[PDB]
C-alpha cells in the first residue's frame, strides 16, 4: 500500500524552524519568532505542493543554557525557569524584558524550569479564512494574504540575574497535525531567494546530458 | 531394483530402494514470473576421482549449470531468476573398496580467504563446471586472493565435523553408495541475480579416507548429476 | 498515591513522538471547514498525472522549451535512433524533474511501472512509422533498428495514430521496493528509431516533433520519507 | 521444558555494542556509530548459528558526563542536555557539531537532559529484503550484502559550551526485539579476524588428549 | 492531575526489562515476511542434530580429519580397548565443540541423555565383534574385555551391523539440571573393546576406521544462559 | 500524556513498602517445588512443642 504518501504521513514530521538565543543581563534579552512556514526552505517546498492547507499547531520547546564570563568568587546560580508566551494575532507585544505584554492574560504562556521535559503546546487553526494560502495572487502589497498571521512566540528568563550572566538558547520545534490540502501545484524549481515573496531567478528545466541518444 | 529417471531427453537409473533427503521439509515450489521446463534436464557434470589423498572437492551451484544448454542461456538471458535442485551423487566402487564420505549442500557457503585483508577471487571461489578441492594442508598467507581450503574448517572458520547441521546424506561404501539431496530455493530475497550471487554450495568431504589392497582400482569415480527444479525468471514484456 | 514507574526514556523528546499535547487556546473555537474543490489524500495522486518529459536536455535547450521537443526529420538513411534515455526515474536526469520524479526525490525506495505516452505533433498530412523499443534492465541498448525489432518493441505508425502509450514493468530483484536512487545497476531503457521515414506532401514542412508524457501506472508506492535533494 | 533455549530467550538480551566519548570544545565533538551486529564477537557468534534474522532494534542509551580542567575562577555549568539522531539508511549525514544534517526532519532524534532516565527509542526492520542476511555468498565487494544497512547513530551535546570544557561519554544497548531465524549454521570455531569478513586463521578442530583410551 | 507515587526503581535502566518503547520511525511500513524454509524455534533443534564427535584428540590429529577417525585394525592378542572417554558434554574435549557441546556451553545447567552413534566404515567383507561398554559416574572406568562384559554392554557385529546407536541415560543426584561444567565429579565413561579380531578376506585391507556421532536423544534442556567461554 | 500528580513520598524508600520490582533474571524458569517433609507455617506451631525446662539453673 502507500500509507507513507499520504497527506498526514507526507506533512506530520517535527521541523527546527528557529533557533536564537538570549541573555538575562541586557534587557533586551528576550527571543521572538512570528510564526510562519516560509522559514526553513525544505518545509516550505514541501507545504508549496498545495495552493491551501488547513492544519493544527504542535510545537516544543527545546531550551538550554550555558554559563557567561562572571568576576564572581563563587557562582552558585540556582535551577533556571523560562518563560514561552505565545501572542495570539492582534495581541500585545513586548520590547523589553520588562513590560506589561508578559502580563497579559490573553498571552498563554508557559512556565518551564530546566532538567524536566521540555516544555509543548499546541495552537489550532486561528484564521478567519477557512483555510491558509501558500499563494495569493492580488493584493491586500502583492501576494500577502494577512489572513495567514498565526502569532508570535516569545521567550525569556524569568529568574534574576544572579552572579553571573546566564546565556540560553531556544530551538522551536514545529509539526503541523490534522493536515488537509487542497488544489495541488508543481513543485518548486527554482531556488528561493526571499522569505517574503516567490520571486524566482530563472533556471535549466533539468540537468543536461550530451546527446538526446544514450 | 533399479528404477531409471527420464527428465527431458535425458534419462539416469537409480537404485529403487535409494534414500532421498529433502533439504528442510520443503519441496522446490513457483513463487506463490516466467518459469522453464526444458531446463527440466539432469546435467551429469564430470566425473572426479576419489583417491587415497582426497581431501574434497565442493561446487557452487548456479555457477556450476552457467555453461549448460539452455540452463546457462537463461542465466545469461534473464537479469533475474529462482530455482531449487535435486543433486544426485554416486561412486562406483567394488565390495573390496572401503571409505566413508560426507555430502552436504551448503546454503550461503561464503568462504575466507588465505590473506586476512583481503577476500577470494571468482576463480578461486568456483570453477564451473570444474570442481573446486580442498586441502589437508594450510593455505599459506603470502598468497593473495585464494581460498583457506583446509578441510577441517571446510574454508568457513567452522568445525567441519558440525556440517551435518546443513542438509546431509552419508556415503558409506561398505552400506551405500549413492545420495540424493533435494535442495528448495532459500534467499533473503524471492528473486535474485544468478551470476552475482551463489545460493548453495554442494560438498563432498572424505571422512574416512579411501583404502583398497593392491590390484584393486586406486580410484573410485563420483558422479555429481544436478536436476534445477521450478526454475522460473523475470518477464521481458510491456505491460 | 497510585504506585507508579517511570521506564527509560520518559522524559526525553523524540522528535517522532505522537503524544496528546496541551492547547494553548482553549476555547478559541475554530472557522468551521468548507468544502474546496481538489482536495489531495495522497501523494501519489499527484504521482499518476502526466507530465511532460524534458527528453532533449542539450544543455543548449535546458533554458527553453526545446527541451521537450524530440526533433523528427526526413533523412536520407533509415534505421537511425530517433532518441534513447535509461528508465531510472529519479536518477537520470530526464525523468528527474518530472511529477512522478519530484515525488520518488521525497523517499528512499520505491515501486510500481512506469507509463510512456508519445504525442506526434507534427502535420496531419505527415506519415511514417517509428519502432519504440524497451530493453529489460540487463540487456544492452539496442545498435541497431534490427536489434530493436527482435526485442520487445511496438511499431508505431503515425500516419494512423497520434499518440502511443507504453506501461513499462516492473521487474525487480523480488524486492517488492527498490532503491529511488541508483549505483551503476541494470536499469532499462527505452529506445525510438525510424522505421520509415516521414513522408509529406508537397507544401508540407517534414521537420516535425514528438512529445513525451510520464506517469506512474500500475500500484506505484514509496517508502521512507527524505529530504529531497533539489533544495540548496 | 525448554522455554529459555527459544530464539527470543536466547537472543533478545541487552548488550553493550558501542561505547565512545566527544567533548563540548572542539567542532568535532560528535560520537557516531554504524549500527552493525558484528561489533561485539559474542553477540556476532550469536546471530551467526543462522542464515537469515529479521528482528526489531531497542536501543538504550547511557551518558555521563565529566568535568574537564578549565582556568575560571568559578564553574557553575547548567544541566546538560544531549541529541541522539538516528539517520536512516540513506539520510545525510554530519561532519561537525554545527551542520545541517542535525536539523533533518527526516532523521528522527531524541533530546534528552541529564538526571533523567536513560533515553531509549526503537527501529523496526527497516531492510528492502525479506530477512537480513549474516552470509552472503556473492558480489555487490565478495559478501556484503549491502541490503544490511541498519543506518546510522550520532551524539552532541546541545548545550553551549560554558567557562569550562565537559566530556561526555555514551554507551549504546543493543536488543533484537521479535526475532526469526532460518538455516541454522555451525558455530564458528575460529577466532574472528576482521569485522567486515568471515577471514580466519586454521586451528584444531578442538582441545587434545594424550591418547585415545583415557 | 491524578495523584500517583513513584515506587523504588523507578528511572532505573534494568538491562534485563521488558517495557514498551517507543518507535523512532513510526509509520514506516516494514517489508512483508516471506516464508523461508528452515525456520528454527528452539536451539534444542540444534542440539538434536546428529555431528561427528572427534574421539582421536591426539594433537598431532586436530589439525586433520584424523581426529574423527577412530583406529581399527587386527592385533595378535584380543581385549584391547578400542576407545574411550568421559561423558561429560560440555568439559571434556572429545564432546566439547559437537553440535550439542556448542548448544551446552551457552548454558550453566542442563538435564537429558546423550545419543552416541558408530558407524563401522571398514570393507563390506570385514567381520568381527566389538563390546561396546557403559559406566555409570561412580563405577570406574572396565579394565578388561571381562570386566567391561560384567557391566551394562552391547556386543556389536560389524559383519550383520553397519551401525550401533546408544542412548546414555541421565542419572543425576536427583537434581533434574546439572552443572554444564563440572569439578572433579563421577563422570561416566564409554569404552570399546575387541571381543575378536577383525576377520579379512584376501586382497581386502585389516585396517578400518570408525565413526562417531553424538545428539540429544531423550527431553534435553538448558537454563541459565551465559557466555560461551570459546569466544576470546 | 495522561495527567498525574505526585502525593508526598514517592520517591522514598520505605523498608516496610510492598511494591512489585522488576526481576533481573526473567525467563530463568525455576526449579519446581517438591514436597519436603515438616513443613511450617507459623511460629506458634515451634511454640507449642514440650521442651525442658531448667529449673535447676544453680
Amino acid at each position: 500500500s502507500r500509507s507513507e504518501s499520504s497527506i498526514e504521513n507526507f506533512l506530520c514530521r517535527a521541523a527546527c524552524v528557529y533557533y536564537a538565543t538570549y541573555t538575562n543581563n541586557s534587557e533586551k534579552g528576550y527571543a521572538e519568532w512570528v510564526i510562519n512556514t516560509r522559514q526553513v526552505a525544505q518545509l516550505r517546498r514541501k507545504l508549496e505542493l498545495f495552493t491551501y492547507l488547513r492544519f493544527d499547531l504542535e510545537l516544543t520547546f527545546v531550551i538550554t543554557s550555558a554559563q557567561q564570563p562572571s568576576t564572581a568568587t563563587s557562582v552558585d546560580a540556582p535551577v533556571q525557569t523560562h518563560q514561552i508566551m505565545y501572542v495570539p494575532p492582534g495581541g500585545p507585544v513586548p520590547t523589553k524584558v520588562t513590560d506589561y505584554a508578559w502580563q497579559t492574560s490573553t498571552n498563554p504562556s508557559v512556565f518551564w524550569t530546566e532538567g524536566n521535559a521540555p516544555p509543548r503546546m499546541s495552537i489550532p487553526f486561528i484564521s478567519i479564512g477557512n483555510a491558509y494560502s501558500c499563494f495569493y495572487d492580488g493584493w491586500t502589497v502583492y501576494g500577502i494574504n494577512t489572513l495567514n498571521n498565526m502569532g508570535t512566540l516569545y521567550m525569556r528568563h524569568v529568574n534574576e540575574a544572579g552572579q553571573g550572566p546566564i546565556k540560553s538558547t531556544v530551538r522551536i520545534y514545529f509539526k503541523p497535525k490534522h493536515v488537509k490540502a487542497w488544489v495541488p501545484r508543481p513543485p518548486r524549481l527554482c531556488q528561493y531567494e526571499k522569505q517574503k515573496n516567490v520571486n524566482f531567478t530563472p533556471t535549466g528545466v533539468t540537468t543536461t546530458r550530451v546527446g538526446i541518444t544514450t | 531394483r533399479v528404477r531409471s529417471i527420464t527428465l527431458g531427453n535425458s534419462t539416469i537409473t537409480t537404485q529403487e530402494c535409494a534414500n532421498v533427503v529433502v533439504g528442510y521439509g520443503v519441496w522446490p515450489e513457483y513463487l506463490k514470473t516466467q518459469p522453464d521446463v526444458a531446463t527440466c534436464r539432469f546435467y551429469t557434470l564430470e566425473s572426479v576421482q576419489w583417491m587415497k589423498n582426497s581431501a574434497g572437492w565442493w561446487w557452487k551451484l548456479p555457477d556450476a549449470l552457467s555453461q549448460m544448454g539452455l540452463f546457462g542461456q537463461n542465466m545469461q538471458y534473464h537479469y533475474l531468476g529462482r530455482t531449487g535442485y535435486t543433486i544426485h551423487v554416486q561412486c562406483n566402487a567394488s565390495k573390496f573398496h572401503q571409505g566413508c564420505l560426507l555430502v552436504v549442500c551448503v546454503p550461503e557457503a561464503e568462504m575466507g580467504c588465505s590473506n586476512l585483508n583481503n577476500t577470494p577471487e571468482f576463480a578461486e571461489l568456483s570453477g564451473g563446471d570444474t570442481a573446486r578441492m580442498f586441502t589437508d594442508t594450510q593455505i599459506g598467507e603470502t598468497n593473495s586472493k585464494k581460498v583457506q581450503t583446509a578441510v577441517w574448517n571446510a574454508g568457513m572458520g567452522v568445525g567441519v565435523g558440525n556440517l551435518t547441521i546443513y542438509p546431509h546424506q552419508w556415503i558409506n561404501l561398505r552400506t551405500n553408495n549413492s545420495a540424493t539431496i533435494v535442495m528448495p530455493y532459500i534467499n533473503s530475497v524471492p528473486m535474485d541475480n544468478m551470476f552475482r550471487h551463489n545460493n548453495l554450495t554442494l560438498m563432498i568431504i572424505p571422512f574416512v579416507p579411501l583404502n583398497y589392497s593392491e590390484g584393486s582400482s586406486p580410484y573410485v569415480p563420483i558422479t555429481v548429476t544436478i536436476a534445477p527444479m521450478c526454475a522460473e525468471y523475470n518477464g521481458l514484456r510491456l505491460a | 498515591g497510585l504506585p507508579v514507574m517511570t521506564t527509560p526514556g520518559s522524559t526525553q523528546f523524540l522528535t517522532s513522538d505522537d503524544f496528546q499535547s496541551p492547547s494553548a487556546m482553549p476555547q478559541f473555537d475554530v472557522t468551521p471547514e468548507m468544502q474546496i474543490p481538489g482536495r489531495v489524500n495522497n501523494l501519489m495522486e499527484i504521482a499518476e498525472v502526466d507530465s511532460v518529459v524534458p527528453v532533449n536536455n542539450t544543455e543548449a535547450n535546458v533554458n527553453s522549451l526545446k527541451a521537450y521537443q524530440i526533433p523528427v526529420q526526413s533523412n536520407s538513411d533509415n534505421g537511425k535512433q530517433v532518441f534513447g534515455f535509461p528508465l531510472q526515474p529519479g536518477a537520470n536526469g530526464v525523468l528527474n524533474r518530472t511529477l512522478l520524479g519530484e515525488i520518488l526525490n521525497y523517499y528512499t525506495h520505491w515501486s510500481g511501472s512506469i507509463k510512456l505516452t508519445f504525442m506526434f505533433c507534427g502535420s496531419a498530412m505527415a506519415t511514417g512509422k517509428f519502432l519504440l523499443a524497451y530493453s529489460p534492465p540487463g540487456a544492452g541498448v539496442p545498435k541497431n533498428r534490427k536489434d530493436a525489432m527482435l526485442g520487445t518493441h511496438v511499431i508505431w505508425d503515425v500516419g494512423l495514430q497520434s499518440s502511443c502509450v507504453l506501461c513499462v514493468p516492473w521487474i525487480s530483484q523480488t524486492h517488492y521496493r527498490y532503491v529511488v536512487e541508483d549505483e551503476y545497476t541494470a536499469a532499462g531503457y527505452i529506445t525510438c528509431w525510424y522505421q520509415t521515414n516521414i513522408v509529406v506532401p508537397a507544401d508540407v514542412q517534414s521537420s516535425c516533433d514528438i512529445l513525451c508524457f510520464v506517469s506512474a501506472c500500475n500500484d506505484f508506492s514509496v517508502r521512507m520519507l527524505k529530504d529531497t535533494p533539489f533544495i540548496r
